[PDB]
This record gives C-alpha cells, sequence and structure tokens, in this order.
RNA sequence: AAACUCCAGUUGACACAAAAUAGACUACGAAAGUGGCUUUAACAUAUCUGAACACACAAUAGCUAAGACCCAAACUGGGAUUAGAUACCCCACUAUGCUUAGCCCUAAACCUCAACAGUUAAAUCAACAAAACUGCUCGCCAGAACACUACGAGCCACAGCUUAAAACUCAAAG
C-alpha cells in the first residue's frame, strides 16, 4: 500500500526524566554538614520540599535523618551551626528581599 | 560470593586479641562523614 | 543482626578515652557481639550543653563502633551504657548501610486532577 | 508548584479518606477580589510624644 | 439540611434524662 | 525451635560453608539473625516432613503449614504481649483461615488431610 | 516516522543548526534533514549498526562542507 | 476580529452579505419584530468562524437551526 | 567587606568592635513585651542587672500599659538609667509579640542609646503546656 | 535552654539602621512560620479545630496559587486592542 | 475589678506532662485511631459474599482500685456585667485529662454514599450534593408524632446500654 503512513512507536524526543540533587546518594544521620543545608540558617527549621526542592522520597530521609542526629547529639535544635553557613546554597528561599 | 566476601572481612574483625591495638589506631585515626551537595547535585568533598 | 553504636565519650585524655573504649568494646563481646570496626569521629563541641550523670558537658568524643549482637543483646547493652559515667550519650541502631537504596529513576510529573466536579452548568 | 488534588477530596473512586473538605468547589471563578482598604493607624504618636513630654518638664 | 429533626430528638432526650433523676 | 546454631536457609546450601571460620557460621547462623529467619526453617522442615513435593508452595497443603506457622508465631508474641489488640485479632483470623482450609482439604482430599492433622497436631473440630 | 529516531539523536548530539528553519518554502530542507537523507541513503548499503551508521553519517556531511558543532 | 474586514468585502464583493459584528440576540428567531413583517431571512449561512470570542460555539449556528436554515461551516 | 547581618561566633576571631569591646562583652537589653505590660531590664555581658523599666513603673495604669507610647516611656527610662552606668552600645533581646515589642526599642534609641543586634527570643513550645481555652466573643 | 545564645533569630543593625533591621527579623520569623505560630498557640486550638483550618488554608493555597498562575499566564493578552474598530 | 506582692525580670539547676518546623507530604491500620528518638516483636486469607446478639475490637466522657502534679479544666468560690445572669468576660482551685489493673460499650463512630466484579455506551440526569450505571450478595426501610419512650429479655452496666411497641392525635410531616 503507502510507506508515508504513520507507525507506531515511544516518543523518542521524549525527554529524560528529572531528578533530585541528593538522588542516588546515601543520606546519613551522621552527615550533619548535608543536613545543615536544609535548615532554616536562623531558627533550625526545616525546610519544606517546595525550598529544598527535594523529591518526596529523599525529603522524608532528611527530614528523619535531621530529628536523629538533632537527639543524639549531633545537630542542634534552634539554629544552624554557624560552622556550615558558607556551604553551598541549595534552596530557593530570599530572607533578606 | 557474599559468603566469600564476608570471609575477608572477617580477617579485619575486632577481637580480643587486638582490642587495644585496635583501639588505639583509632584515637590516633579520623573518619569523616561530612560532605555538601551543590545545586547540580555534585558532591563537595571536606577540605581539611 | 549488625548495628551501629553512636557513642559520645566526655571529654578525657587519651589513656582513660582508651580504657572507656576498650570497656565498652568488652560488654558489647561479653553480650555476644562480634565487634568488626571502631571508628573515631574526633572531639568536638556539643550541639547543645548535655547533662549526664550530674555533671554538664560542653565537649566529648564521638566514636562508632560497627558490631553484629544477637536481638536480645541490644536491649542489655543499653541498660550497661546507662550506668557508665564516662558516656554522655549512647545510642544503638540498625546499621545503615544494611539498608538498600532502590533505584529512582527520577521524579514523575503528575497532571492536574481532573473530572472532579460534574460538567453540569451551574 | 500547585499541590496536588489527586485523591485528596472525597469521591466514589477515593479509597482513602478526604485530605481536604472545601466548603466550596475548587473551582476558578472569572473575577477576583477587590483592593482593600489598608487600615487606618494613628500618625505622629512619637512626635506628639516629645512635645507632650517637654510641656510637662516646662 | 437543618436541624429540626435533630432538635425535637434533643428536646426528648433532655426531658428524659430530667425525669429520670427527679424520679 | 531450631538450634540457634543452624544456618540460614538461604546460606544452608552454598558450597563449602562447612569449612568456613567459626565466626562467619554464627554470622550466617540464626543467632545473629531476626525471628522471622527461624521461622523460614521452621516452615521448610513442616514442608519436607508432611508434604509429598516440599518445592510446591502452591498446594492447599503449604499453605495450612506456612499459616501454622504464623500462628504459632503469634501466640508467641501474644504471650508477652498480651493488651496488643492488633495481633489478638490477626490470631483469631489465622484460627479461621486455617479452619477454613482444613474443611477444604477434608472435602477434597482425606488421605493428605489426615497427615496435615497429624505432623501439625492440628485437632479438626466441627462447627457449632 | 521511522526517521524520529534519527532526529531525536541528531538534535540532542548537534542542537538546532545554525540555518533557521525556514516554513515558508514548503521544499526546505535543513540541516537535520540532509542528515536523515544521507542516513538513509548509508541504510541502503546495508549498515546494521546505528551508532557506526550515525558516526558514517555525520562523517559524509563533513566532508560535504557541512557545519556541525557539537554541543560538547 | 483579525478577519472582520477580509470578509465584509468579500461578501460585498459577490453580491451577498456579511455579519462580522456583535450578534445581538433574536436576529434569526425575532426577525419579523426586529426588521418588520415582510423582512426575508438568509437561505443559506457560511460561518468561516463557528466559535465566538469565548470558545463556544457561535449563537446563530442554534438559531440557524431553528429557523431550519442550512449552514456551511469552518 | 561586606556586611553580615549573622552574629559574630564567640569561638572564632572577627575584627568587628564596638568601643573597643567584642560582640560578647556587649550589655544585653531584655525587652519583655507582654500584650498588657512591658518590661525592659538592661544587663552586662556578665548578667550583672543595671536598670530596670517597664511601663507599670513609668506611671501608666491598667489598659494605658499595653500601649506603644507607654512602651517608649518605659524604653526612655531605662536607657536614662543605663547610660548613666556607662552602657552606650546594646545587645537587644526582645521575648514577645505585646504592642511594646518596637516601640520599646525605639525608646531605648531616643534615650542615647545604640542597638547593634536584636535577638528574638519569644518561647515557642515544640509540642508543651496546654494553654488556656479559647474565649467565646 | 542549653543551646547557645546569640545565634538563633539574631539579625546585626547595618550602620545603626534598626527599623530595617527589625523589619529583616519580622520577615524571618514570618517566613519560618513563628510569628503565625505564635499567635495561634496563645488560646489551645482543639483538634478538630486544627483539622478545619488546616483543611481551609490548604484550600486557599490551591486556589490562590491557580488563579495566580491564570494571572500571569493571561497578562501577555493585556496588549492594546489590534484590531481596533473590528 | 478581684487576685498576687512568699511578686516580677536576668542567669543556673531541673518531669510518670505534652510532642513547633518537616507536612504545599497523603502514608499506616479492620474501624476506632496513628505525625519526638531508638531497639525488639509485628501488620490474617491464592474466589467472593456472610451476624444488634456468636467471637474479638471500638474516640471522648464515665465507673472501681493504686500512684503521678507542669499545664489545662466540668463543678464550686470570688470579681465584673445585667432588669435578673444559676451564662458569655477575669481570677483561683477540684473531679477529669496521664500511668498500672479491671470495667462501661456510646458518638454528626458521617467520607450520612455497604462488600466483591465490571462499564463510560445512550434518554447522562427530578432538585441539590461528590456524573450516570450493570452483575451479585448480605444488612436495612415502607406518613408524621407518640419514641434514642413503656413493657419483656440480656448484660461486671443498677440515674446505664442493646433490642423495641401500643393507645389517643393529625392531614400533613419531610
Ligand atoms: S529524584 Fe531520585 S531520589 Fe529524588
Ligand atoms: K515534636
Ligand atoms: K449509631
Ligand atoms: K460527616
Ligand atoms: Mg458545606
Ligand atoms: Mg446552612
Ligand atoms: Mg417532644
Ligand atoms: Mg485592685
Ligand atoms: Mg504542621
Ligand atoms: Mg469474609
Ligand atoms: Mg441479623
Ligand atoms: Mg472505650
Ligand atoms: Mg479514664
Ligand atoms: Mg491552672
Ligand atoms: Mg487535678
Ligand atoms: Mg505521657
Ligand atoms: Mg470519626
Ligand atoms: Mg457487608
Ligand atoms: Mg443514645
Ligand atoms: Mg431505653
Ligand atoms: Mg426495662
Amino acid at each position: 500500500s503507502n510507506e508515508d503512513l504513520p507507525i507506531s512507536m515511544e516518543n523518542p524526543y521524549k525527554e529524560p526524566l528529572k531528578k533530585c540533587i541528593l538522588c542516588g546518594k546515601h543520606v546519613d544521620y551522621k552527615n550533619v554538614q548535608l543536613l545543615s543545608q536544609f535548615v532554616s540558617p536562623f531558627t533550625g527549621c526545616i525546610y519544606g520540599r517546595h525550598i529544598t526542592g527535594l523529591c518526596g522520597k529523599k525529603q522524608k530521609e532528611i527530614t528523619k535523618a535531621i530529628k536523629r542526629a538533632q537527639i543524639m547529639g549531633f545537630m542542634p535544635v534552634t539554629y544552624k551551626d554557624p560552622a556550615y553557613l558558607k556551604d553551598p546554597k541549595v534552596c530557593n528561599i530570599r530572607y533578606r528581599e | 560470593r557474599e559468603v566469600l566476601q564476608l570471609q575477608e572481612e572477617v580477617k579485619n574483625f575486632i577481637t580480643r586479641e587486638n582490642l587495644e591495638a585496635r583501639v588505639e589506631a583509632a584515637l590516633d585515626s579520623r573518619k569523616n562523614y561530612n560532605w555538601a551537595i551543590t545545586r547540580e547535585g555534585l558532591v563537595v568533598r571536606p577540605q581539611r | 543482626p549488625r548495628y551501629e553504636l553512636a557513642l559520645i565519650l566526655k571529654a578525657m585524655q587519651r589513656p582513660e578515652t582508651a580504657a572507656t573504649l576498650k570497656r565498652t568494646i568488652e560488654a558489647l563481646m561479653d553480650r555476644g557481639a562480634i565487634v568488626r570496626d571502631l571508628e573515631n569521629l574526633g572531639e568536638r563541641a556539643l550541639p547543645y550543653r548535655i547533662s549526664a550523670h550530674s555533671q554538664q558537658h560542653n565537649r566529648g568524643g564521638y566514636f562508632l563502633v560497627d558490631f553484629y549482637a544477637p536481638t536480645a543483646a541490644v536491649e542489655s547493652m543499653v541498660e550497661h551504657l546507662s550506668r557508665d559515667i564516662d558516656v554522655i550519650r549512647g545510642n544503638i541502631v540498625k546499621h545503615p548501610l544494611t539498608q538498600e537504596l532502590k533505584e529512582c529513576e527520577g521524579i514523575v510529573p503528575v497532571p492536574l486532577a481532573e473530572k472532579l466536579y460534574s460538567t453540569k452548568k451551574r | 508548584a500547585t499541590p496536588s488534588l489527586r485523591g485528596r477530596l472525597a469521591r466514589f473512586g477515593n479509597p482513602r479518606k478526604p485530605v481536604l473538605k472545601p466548603n466550596k468547589p475548587l473551582i476558578l471563578a472569572n473575577r477576583v477580589g477587590e483592593r482593600r482598604r489598608e487600615k487606618g493607624e494613628a500618625t505622629c504618636i512619637t512626635e506628639m510624644s516629645v512635645m507632650m513630654a517637654c510641656w510637662k518638664q516646662n | 439540611k437543618n436541624v429540626l429533626k435533630i432538635r425535637r430528638r434533643k428536646m426528648n432526650h433532655h426531658k428524659y434524662r430530667k425525669l429520670v433523676k427527679k424520679t | 525451635d531450631p538450634p540457634p546454631s543452624t544456618l540460614l536457609k538461604d546460606y544452608q546450601n552454598v558450597p563449602g560453608i562447612e569449612k568456613v571460620d567459626d565466626v562467619v557460621k554464627r554470622l550466617l547462623s540464626l543467632e545473629m539473625a531476626n525471628k522471622k529467619e527461624m521461622l523460614k526453617i521452621k516452615q521448610e522442615q513442616f514442608m519436607k516432613k508432611i508434604v509429598a513435593n516440599p518445592e510446591d508452595t502452591r498446594s492447599l497443603e503449604a499453605r495450612i503449614i506456612a499459616l501454622s506457622v504464623k500462628i504459632r508465631s503469634y501466640e508467641e508474641h501474644l504471650e508477652k504481649h498480651r493488651k496488643d489488640k492488633a495481633h489478638k485479632r490477626y490470631l483469631l483470623m489465622s484460627i479461621d483461615q486455617r479452619k477454613k482450609m482444613l474443611k477444604n482439604l477434608r472435602n477434597t482430599n482425606y488421605d493428605v488431610f489426615e497427615k496435615i492433622c497429624w505432623g501439625l497436631g492440628i485437632e479438626y473440630t466441627f462447627p457449632p | 516516522y521511522h526517521e524520529d529516531r534519527i532526529r531525536a539523536k541528531f538534535y540532542s548530539v548537534y542542537g538546532s543548526g545554525q540555518r533557521a528553519f525556514d516554513l515558508f518554502n514548503p521544499n526546505f530542507k535543513s540541516t537535520c534533514q540532509r542528515f536523515v537523507e544521507k542516513y538513509t541513503e548509508l541504510q541502503k548499503l546495508g549498515e546494521t549498526d546505528e551508532e557506526k551508521l550515525f558516526v558514517e553519517t555525520g562523517k559524509a556531511l563533513l566532508a560535504e562542507g557541512v557545519i556541525l558543532r557539537r554541543v560538547g | 476580529r483579525q478577519f472582520s474586514y477580509l470578509i465584509e468585502n468579500m461578501a460585498r464583493d459577490c453580491g451577498e452579505y456579511a455579519h462580522t459584528r456583535y450578534f445581538r440576540g433574536g436576529m434569526l428567531t425575532n426577525a419579523r419584530l426586529l426588521f418588520g413583517p415582510t423582512v426575508r431571512l438568509p437561505d443559506l449561512i457560511i460561518f468561516l468562524h463557528t466559535l465566538n470570542n469565548i470558545f463556544e460555539p457561535h449563537v446563530a449556528v442554534r438559531d440557524a437551526a431553528k429557523m431550519n436554515i442550512p449552514t456551511v461551516g469552518i | 567587606t561586606k556586611f553580615s547581618i549573622y552574629p559574630p561566633i564567640p569561638g572564632e576571631e572577627s575584627s568587628l568592635r564596638w568601643a573597643g569591646k567584642k560582640f560578647e562583652e556587649i550589655p544585653i537589653a531584655h525587652i519583655k513585651a507582654s500584650h498588657n505590660n512591658t518590661q525592659i531590664q538592661v544587663v552586662s555581658a556578665s548578667n550583672e542587672p543595671l536598670a530596670f523599666a517597664s511601663c507599670g513603673t513609668e506611671g501608666f495604669r491598667n489598659a494605658k500599659k499595653g500601649t506603644g507610647i507607654a512602651a517608649q516611656t518605659a524604653g526612655i527610662a531605662a536607657a536614662a538609667r543605663a547610660k548613666q552606668k556607662g552602657v552606650i552600645h546594646i545587645r537587644v533581646v526582645v521575648k514577645g509579640l505585646g504592642p511594646g515589642r518596637l516601640s520599646a526599642m525605639h525608646g531605648l534609641i531616643m534615650g542615647g542609646l545604640e542597638v547593634i543586634s536584636i535577638t528574638d527570643n519569644t518561647p515557642i513550645p515544640h509540642x508543651g503546656c496546654r494553654p488556656r481555652k479559647a474565649r467565646k466573643l | 535552654a542549653k543551646h547557645l545564645k546569640f545565634i538563633a533569630r539574631t539579625v546585626m543593625v547595618q550602620e545603626g539602621n534598626v527599623e530595617s533591621a527589625y523589619r529583616t527579623l519580622n520577615r524571618i520569623l514570618t517566613m519560618d512560620g513563628l510569628i503565625e505560630d505564635i499567635k495561634h498557640r496563645r488560646y489551645y486550638e482543639k483538634p478538630c479545630r486544627r483539622r478545619q483550618r488546616e483543611s481551609y488554608e490548604r484550600c486557599r493555597r490551591i486556589y490562590n496559587m491557580e488563579m495566580a498562575r491564570k494571572i500571569n499566564f493571561l497578562m501577555r493578552k493585556n496588549r492594546a486592542d489590534p484590531w481596533q474598530g473590528c
């Protein structure tokens, strides 16, 4: 018949699925430097996923690790350890504007 | 394969014979679990 | 199974710290534990002032003990650590490396929910 | 990103209990709320205080 | 729906408990 | 219960495990494992003793054996935790599901049914 | 279409060609379309490896004077 | 409204009629009152765009069917 | 150097000085901003009381204490007494969301004191004692 | 009580600009939810009332975030009328 | 106003109470319920349906016995308000909220939408609400009120719970 008729395929132009910054990386409660990146510098509050940008699976892991480290004597609760204030900013939040 | 790997790790396990020697070695060494993540998903190990 | 003892020790000199570490490891072995490794995380200022055994501690030596013990040993060891005056805080958790991370493909987009309300003209 | 509405409301397909209980249908209207006037507040309280304080002194 | 049916049952039960207490 | 030195079901048949170090043996034994690992060996022993084909796990007989192992675990848990209503419900439900399995087995295969009752020490009672 | 697999790969490797698409001209051929054409011509020769066939396609265009600046 | 001028010229050129403006209610179902008792309604209505400016069917589509007037439509 | 809103850490070495004194040595002005009163106590870096003033001690009574002007007058009173003892720079630590939360600091500045930092220490229990029941108004 | 003081919720004044410092501090507490949290803690909010408020605040976020998404999508069409007179 | 001044602020020591943020997540459990940390045990069923009562559970309140004391708080007392105020507002303090061991077995226990399987075709379809339906099974309902009542029976319940009528009355109730 005719060879120009559309054929059945999976979308070849489909882009790869997005991945959170922590995708494929183990989150440890001992890694206080990583955990501090997701808490408020002034109040120590854990940031929501809309700020942190983490996936649902990693947001839970970070939350559970922060809570564990804070009660085991590794992480402060009411503020962010000043030693980690100069680490890379990975959270979409602006306090001065 | 797992049993073979385990049989190799047990060689380094702490025992009552090497307990004191292993305790001194631990006091001298330092282990760091801290590292940071960038907005690009790259690990930034600590420089110390 | 495999456990991890997060041991925050009192700020002491090297001879006393060695005695405490050996005493703690011997207690684990006495309860049937196969100690695998001992890691020194270094002495740092505590995140908050911890009051233990009628003493206010502001500094401590952080250590890690990797060991295999029977399930019944965990409760016994927790009791022993509570009675040791050289230990500020002691916690036993299931070793994190035993837990395997499932492979993640990525974030799948969720489309806006549809057909929540009838299409009648209001 | 807008929070999800999948499984949030009590519907026949939804097996779980409802997360949300909107009192009005979650449907965009053709209008927005009117601009609200700012609440009036007393002005020049500080300047009044310094004048009244000096009167007491003098 | 209004609560007129519940209100009638509410008064019945109140008066009943008051009667039982008295007697 | 199986001795604590018993090797795990997964590592029991790997070649050369009888000659490994004593530490490796006890690390791979029941002593260093959770309660569920010992339950698997219990199920294995009952399957070999009673069932004709231990490899077939979909048979009405294997399901009765597996359920009885679970029933026994709940009774041991409930002995320690007396006010655990969640597990008391699971035990009573499990007992009723084994009765239904036994009734279906009694109606279909009596010769095999009698072997289940003997091996597992289950007495079939008729409902009121 | 079958060539969408080629077009998707080309756009990923090289990106949008410098030549701007002129959709007004019905006979306009883009750098990607030229690649598909050469790719198909080399497929008729009897090449069975996509990666090898993709590499050969790029080499033929480079010889013809086409500018193929990879994203890298 | 991008083609209102074009369509009004095309109708005048072929000696026909165009309605590219806001369609007032009752132009077809109430014509004898709007125009006069002896007004003659269209015999054919050609919709070059069948949707109004809120992306809903042009009202005359329904009203043309009420008046039994055949309609051509893109 | 760029201005850092974050306070200097006591352990680390900083170049910021106020009258030759480090951040850890500046006296502290504790402001308790309640719904019905504002209390201001100026203490030294070693917790030695220097001055105290509240809306009640300034002659305001009943609902007149819970006003901005009443708190501002209390701030000026505390500043006057604190300046006699040698206080110039103060670290403000406010507690509560009362009407005199900001006015108290304005009074302290109007009294001749310089505020170098503002700390909020309003108590927030993390789960705590159950508060009084809601009012039926 | 146990933590080090003068690290949490502390803001430094720039060039004696206390007004801007208080606004910054007040903005930090609002963005974190402390201001709104403190006010709700004055009186006990019963669980059913807290669940009823959370449901209300969540339905309002979804509506407001969808209306804003439509405003920004249609703002392009605020242009002047191109076919004026047609 | 009363109350407090054996008060208040700073600093230090300091629970058998309650568990910010995360949570814009929507998971777990039969439901009731479950959101601080750790560990142990642990989440029935390879067809489905299947009970007011059998079997086992079941928020809060409440009962019995022994403990705990931060805060909250029926009742009660004081202050205020009011024509009165046995309320709404303020203060103080109980039972109670907690733990242990037994009861009691109720809820707008409602997501007022039963379990399992399947459909989106046509007249979709009273109205509103959360679109309209098919197969199959158990449970339940036949005007309002009397009536979450009387009597009988069962129950660790004894001012209780479950089951649950009739007479007279009306032409409506919904
Ligand atoms: S997207 Fe892979 S773990 Fe977050
Ligand atoms: K908490
Ligand atoms: K009921
Ligand atoms: K309901
Ligand atoms: Mg409603
Ligand atoms: Mg209403
Ligand atoms: Mg009545
Ligand atoms: Mg008085
Ligand atoms: Mg929350
Ligand atoms: Mg059933
Ligand atoms: Mg029945
Ligand atoms: Mg109960
Ligand atoms: Mg009780
Ligand atoms: Mg009280
Ligand atoms: Mg009491
Ligand atoms: Mg408690
Ligand atoms: Mg409920
Ligand atoms: Mg049913
Ligand atoms: Mg009742
Ligand atoms: Mg009764
Ligand atoms: Mg009776």
